[PDB]
């Protein structure tokens, strides 16, 4: 709806912290994949962007490692929501890492976001779509500064 | 008293878990580490000119540390999956490629990280014969 | 199956769960959160009641009404006479919305979650599924639910 | 509506209270204001001629220092009544009227003001939170400037 | 349906519910009370383990074992390899007892009651029924449960 | 009798729970087991041909992994029911029967197992206490192996 | 990331306030600082032969530190009044005149003081870009 | 009876900690001597073992120093009962220090043990012979690994 | 500000008492000391190759430290009995005889121990003019 | 008998019992109440110190002195040298008062009561009687007490 409120961030933080596995990559990959699999399904030409990391063989080490890196990145931001000043820097960095890849559109995020929304509720316990969305989009906004559309 | 065996890995995994806390005290965890790093090698700061390596008390640097410990978390988390681990370690290696990280630099950071972990979980219980070697597996990977 | 005993029981537990005052609002909010997480697509069905803002008075009002229905129906399980008539009434209210009866199954699931989750391990799963169906049947004459 | 989350609000409160409480120092309140305007001017000197009435000619003049303080008191009034949405309304309404009547004040003069507070608050505030601040500030910067 | 996510989830919840120490005994006792109340005739099935005295070490021991099975199986949901083998093993242990598979349905119900009752309104009913069935199927190759 | 001090027991509990709770990871449970046996074998390879039925031929096989898990479950069942002396009895009795029937298992095959857990638990456990562990472990290692 | 601006001064003023506590923990605050100073420059102790610089755990030295932090408090408190500040800074300068305080010596003490301040108020919030430069303003004043 | 239980160690630890004098050697020597005097009384040829430390002149500095060292050793173990892992190393060391002295038999300890049992109750407050014994013997067992008998 | 007089001894005796606690925190007390020792002289570790001097976080080493502090306790406890004290000091000397302990090594350990003691009992009260000299009496004894 | 161990012990317990500060006053008051209840006639002996008003500073002062004696003597049990001399001193102070030594027995009793009563079941009765006597003997060279 409106904006990612403090209350919201606390919520966002829990929904995430609960499905997060601090000792193994299992769940991370499982979730990451569920998302990408869904992204690639609703956006055909998307897969073409992850050539460098074998986005075709979602079970390939190259891509798993990627998922790991993605899930990690989102963890970075989500947790950093408690310190906006620093979040800003972090998201700006992520932004740059993405400006550098041709094909990455602001609307691509708009999509992956829907995907997460379809996935999280399946793995997360008492999921709060609204709150999650508000804050997810806050993170998105930063990550996607100069990207096209 | 080395060899990052499967059990030592499980151990480091759990102890890392406790140190990397829940998702709050990470700012202080990062600060401690990097703080310690520069206390040992004041010169090392020069490598982080892009991220305010002169003042780690900066959103810019704090964000940097975030990325570091984050990478570290991945490696430690991948410790049980040799194949994917090295794939990642490779990625990290390329992220350092140009930068002139000497071997002694990694020794310092490794030492610092352990100090950081010990600081949080306590000296009573802190498997050094597990961290020491397992951390090197990660370091030697980024090494190239 | 939904025996007279099973009904006395379903009522008993619903009562304990539905609570007294602020507990009811809480329960309702819990129930619907589940409904929309179990079947995220069913949300668009309730845009007429501002399901966009799950905390909007418009929707809380809705929750209030449906829970009230649920209550008045369950409480009447020990009186076929009224039960049937009221269920019939509810059917009249839902028929024109052309709702896929499968959604009513999602509901049953979500209700079970919410009630058991609030009531405790004592929750009688079979008795609930059975009698819940007597209601679902009455509202949307389908399989048996 | 001049509100932000009950909590997003409590944050701003603590932070604002941190630098401007009834128990600070006449010297501190002055400097916060002095800096706020000096910055508000370097950004748009085309605005100086707008405070001609309050000896803006000499920012350190009593007349101007007095003006500056009036502004702080106001921002305080607002920030603090952030929890009482309906009262903050009147708060705004008033300030609005007080500004709508000053010929020259633009609905973007405020936009500038905002940017200033934002770029300089972290200088004085402790664990400054731009998000909570942006969420609450824009809420009222928007209400005060309900004209032009 | 029992997706990989549904499994990660079923495990997560089981963990929270099954508890750590004394909580486990409690859970077990709760579960079985339900099993025998849902199907009082199924009690005679366990006389080999002194189901006469539900507090007898003989039976608590049984509860202990079945819960242990339940745990080791659920925890392996993210590893078809082991899961299948272990389920196969359990089948070997139950086949000779010639048990009506309907009883395994009663169990599912009772389990749901007990776990949801302990876990809270967050309990994912569908995910549990789905994955519970993967186990029931593996133990008594029947319908899908 | 399968008991140890009420407290010596609580210690083992915390420690065991520390590495094998219902909320660990399918991967961790496997490795504890894998290691336990690999070590149990290097010590006495003459024992490998005892698990022929469970694909011991390939320790990483599902059949064997499944077996290993069953063992862990058991040790758990025991360690945890250590506070309820009379139930741990039935616990043991059962396991005993289950082993007395496996032609080949020696009352010392267990002695070996013990030495293994002891030499490798401190690798995974935090502030590992060999005393508390020896006091509680030997109590039940002795009850399970009540034949041969 | 320097320039002891009017705002940085206000900041240092407040943070100093918190560190210099109410009027009790000053003994420990002093101890920490001076302790740290000598941990870095063990030689520096030789300059304080008159005030038991060999054992800072001495009423004699504790009294010394009292004077130091006290002076420091004045300067930080005068930070907003340029004119009076320099008058004071001048006084402090004359108090050091003969003594052979090298530039590096002030760098150490300055560093120590910040460590002390951070130690008390915490790494989360500790404006380094304010203390660093503002402390120098004071040091460079005593410098002469 | 059985084995030195956790509960036991706690008890052992107190019985000892209470008669222990952290600032002076007085009581230590007093207790040490009471023990040795009793050992030497029930085992004639025992005294012949402490020649190096004038076990004849129990009030000699050489022997007092010895007592001090013994009492210290026992303190080491008793307190280390709370950390068996380390106790093991410590006892092993003590064991070695004793394997190196010809005449020191496992049965010698068996004796000194009885002595302590006769002495402690005299100086210690509410003494618990049983618990003390259980744990004393645990410490003994380690100290006497290869010694004859 | 030296001379381990009878009163200074009484003082050290009591302060040692507080630091050497009741019989628990001795693990951490030992860790602190030895930890500090190697932080100053990383090389010193080479002398403890038999007792895992590479990882003080080891039952092997912990046991070592136990012996050390234990010896130390005896000496401090014997401080009032000159005759028996030297007899013991002599024994300790022979225990070090071969080993190449340099004078500077004892200085370090002594320093560390004081740090350890202060750490526990606090800077407010910690008679340095008593520990310093009295510790030397012990060290110079073991010296040979 | 009063062995060196018995002395180390008597001191240990006296210390615990005599307490630190206000506890001492309390103990003293307890001790003397006992003395005068055990032998009500012995009260007239202390009229020189206003035993009429057991709460008078005059008497509290006395109690203070006797306890101080008791302490300095007990604490010296591990040093015959001083002990004898000090006991001898005390004898000099009491000899001229011509006190029936039986009273010193009453004291012993009362002391035991007071100390054991304060110290706990751990109180070593024999060790106390023994070593108490070493002191009584020294103060009034009699039987052995
Ligand atoms: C909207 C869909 C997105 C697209 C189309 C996109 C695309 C990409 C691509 C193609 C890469 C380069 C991979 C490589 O060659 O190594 C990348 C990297 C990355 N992305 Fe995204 N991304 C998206 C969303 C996100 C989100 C929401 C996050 C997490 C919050 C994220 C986190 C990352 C991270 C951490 C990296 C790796 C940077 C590195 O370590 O070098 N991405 N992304
Ligand atoms: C052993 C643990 C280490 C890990 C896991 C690690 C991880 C990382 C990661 C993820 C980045 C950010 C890459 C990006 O997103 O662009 C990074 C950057 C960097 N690392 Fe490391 N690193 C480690 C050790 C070191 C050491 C030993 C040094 C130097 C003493 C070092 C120096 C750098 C520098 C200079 C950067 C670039 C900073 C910038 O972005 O301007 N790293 N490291
Ligand atoms: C046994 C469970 C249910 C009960 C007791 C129930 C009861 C009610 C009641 C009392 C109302 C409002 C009556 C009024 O207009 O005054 C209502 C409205 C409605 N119900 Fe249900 N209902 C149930 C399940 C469902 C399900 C499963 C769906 C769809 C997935 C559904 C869809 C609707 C819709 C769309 C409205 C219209 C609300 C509006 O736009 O005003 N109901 N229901
Ligand atoms: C959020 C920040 C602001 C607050 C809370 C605020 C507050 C006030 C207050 C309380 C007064 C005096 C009321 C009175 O006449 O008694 C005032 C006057 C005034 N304000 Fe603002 N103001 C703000 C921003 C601005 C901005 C951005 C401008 C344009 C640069 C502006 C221009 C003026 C002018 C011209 C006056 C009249 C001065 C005079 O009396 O001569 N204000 N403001
Ligand atoms: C998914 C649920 C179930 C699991 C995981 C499970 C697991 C087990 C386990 C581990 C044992 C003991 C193995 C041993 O002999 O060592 C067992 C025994 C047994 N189970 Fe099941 N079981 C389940 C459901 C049922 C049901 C529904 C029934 C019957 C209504 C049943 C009847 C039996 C019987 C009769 C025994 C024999 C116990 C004896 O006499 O020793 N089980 N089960
Ligand atoms: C304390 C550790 C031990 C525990 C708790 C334990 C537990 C178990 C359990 C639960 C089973 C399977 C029960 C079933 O058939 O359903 C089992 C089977 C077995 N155990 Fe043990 N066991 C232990 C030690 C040993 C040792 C030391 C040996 C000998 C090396 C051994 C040999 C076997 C064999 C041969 C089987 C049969 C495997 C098969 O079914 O093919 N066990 N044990
Ligand atoms: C930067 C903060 C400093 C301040 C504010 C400061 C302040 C003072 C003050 C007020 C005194 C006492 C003067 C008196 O009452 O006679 C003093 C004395 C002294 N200061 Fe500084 N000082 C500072 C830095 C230094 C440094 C960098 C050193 C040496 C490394 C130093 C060395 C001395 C010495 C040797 C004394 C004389 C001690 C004595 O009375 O015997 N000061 N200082
Ligand atoms: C069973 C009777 C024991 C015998 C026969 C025995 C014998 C000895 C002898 C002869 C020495 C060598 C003394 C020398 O030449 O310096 C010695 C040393 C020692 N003993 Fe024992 N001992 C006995 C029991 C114990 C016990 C129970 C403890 C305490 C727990 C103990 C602690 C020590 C220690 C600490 C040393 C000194 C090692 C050193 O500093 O070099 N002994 N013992
Ligand atoms: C000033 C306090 C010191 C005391 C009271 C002390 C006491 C002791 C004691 C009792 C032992 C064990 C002897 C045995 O049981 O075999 C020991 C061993 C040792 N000490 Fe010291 N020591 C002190 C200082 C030092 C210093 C300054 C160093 C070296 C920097 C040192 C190096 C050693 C070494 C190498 C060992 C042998 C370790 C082994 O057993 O392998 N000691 N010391
Ligand atoms: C072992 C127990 C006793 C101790 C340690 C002891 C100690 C003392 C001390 C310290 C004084 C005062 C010394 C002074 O004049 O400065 C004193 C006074 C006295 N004691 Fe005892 N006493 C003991 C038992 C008794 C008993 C049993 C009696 C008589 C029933 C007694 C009768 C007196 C009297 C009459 C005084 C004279 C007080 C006066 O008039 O000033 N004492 N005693
Ligand atoms: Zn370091
Ligand atoms: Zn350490
Ligand atoms: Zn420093
Ligand atoms: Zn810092
Ligand atoms: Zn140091
Ligand atoms: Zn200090």
């Amino acid at each position: 709806a409106a904006s990612c409120t403090t209350e919201d961030r606390r919520e966002m933080q829990l929904m995430w912290g609960n499905v997060w596995s601090a000792q193994f990559t299992g769940r991370r990959i499982a979730i990451a994949q569920a998302v990408f699999k869904d992204l690639f399904a609703n956006v055909p030409d998307a897969v073409g962007l992850f050539g460098a990391v074998k986005g075709d063989e979602v079970n390939s080490n190259e891509f798993k490692a990627h998922c790991i890196r993605v899930v990690n990145g989102l963890d970075s931001s989500i947790g950093l929501l408690s310190d906006p000043a620093t979040l800003n820097e972090q998201l700006s960095h992520l932004a740059t890492q993405h400006k550098a890849r041709s094909g990455v559109t602001k609307g691509g995020f708009s999509a992956i976001a829907q995907s997460f929304l379809r996935v999280m509720p399946q793995v997360a316990s008492c999921f709060n779509p609204d709150a999650w969305s508000r804050c997810f989009n806050r993170i998105t906004t930063g990550m996607t500064e100069p990207l096209p559309a | 008293d080395y060899v990052c065996g499967p059990l030592q890995r499980l151990k480091v995994k759990r102890q890392w878990a406790e140190a990397y806390g829940s998702g709050n005290s990470r700012e202080e965890f990062g600060h401690f580490i990097w703080s310690h790093v520069f206390q040992h090698s004041p010169a090392a700061r020069d490598m982080f000119k892009r991220v305010r390596g002169d003042n780690i008390h900066t959103p810019a640097f704090r964000a940097h540390a975030t990325r570091v410990l984050g990478g570290l978390d991945m490696c430690i988390a991948l410790l049980d999956d040799e194949p994917v681990l090295n794939t990642q370690l490779a990625h990290l290696a390329k992220q350092h490629e140009t930068r002139g990280v000497e071997a002694a630099h990694y020794d310092t950071v490794n030492h610092a990280v352990m100090m950081g972990v010990e600081n949080v979980i306590g000296s009573e219980v802190f498997d050094q014969d597990a961290w020491k070697p397992c951390l090197n597996v990660i370091t030697n990977g980024i090494q190239g | 199956a939904c025996a007279m005993l099973e009904r006395a029981k379903v009522k008993d537990e619903w009562a304990k769960a539905y609570g007294i005052g602020a507990a009811r609002s809480k329960f309702g909010d819990a129930l619907w959160r589940n409904v929309f997480n179990y079947a995220p697509n069913a949300r668009d069905i309730f845009e007429s009641v501002n399901s966009k803002d799950m905390a909007s008075p418009e929707f809380k009002a809705h929750i209030a009404r449906v829970l009230g229905g649920l209550d008045r129906v369950i409480s009447m399980l020990d009186n076929q006479a009224t039960l049937d008539a009221d269920l019939a009434h509810l059917k009249s209210q839902h028929d024109p919305r052309t709702i896929d009866p499968v959604n009513f199954v999602v509901f049953r699931k979500a209700l079970i979650a919410t009630v058991a989750g609030t009531f405790g391990v004592c929750f009688d799963v079979p008795a609930w599924q059975g009698c819940y169906n007597i209601i679902a049947k009455g509202i949307t004459g389908s399989d048996a639910a | 509506a001049a509100n932000c989350a009950d909590a997003a609000a409590a944050i701003v409160q603590a932070q604002w209270e941190d630098v401007w409480s009834a128990a600070a120092a006449a010297a501190s309140r002055v400097s916060a204001g002095e800096e706020v305007f000096a910055a508000l001017f370097k950004m748009v000197p085309a605005a100086k001629n707008l405070f001609t009435r309050v000896n803006v000619a000499d920012i350190n003049s009593p007349e101007f220092q007095g003006h500056v303080v009036r502004v702080m008191g106001g921002l305080d009034i607002l920030i603090n009544a952030l929890d009482d949405i309906p009262t903050l309304e009147s708060m705004l309404d008033h300030l609005a009227g007080q500004h709508a009547v000053r010929d020259g004040v633009t609905g973007a003069g405020f936009q500038l003001m905002a940017t200033v507070l934002m770029e300089s608050l972290p200088q004085v505030v402790e664990g400054f939170n731009p998000d909570a601040w942006a969420s609450c500030l824009a809420g009222i910067a928007a209400a005060i400037s309900s004209a032009l």
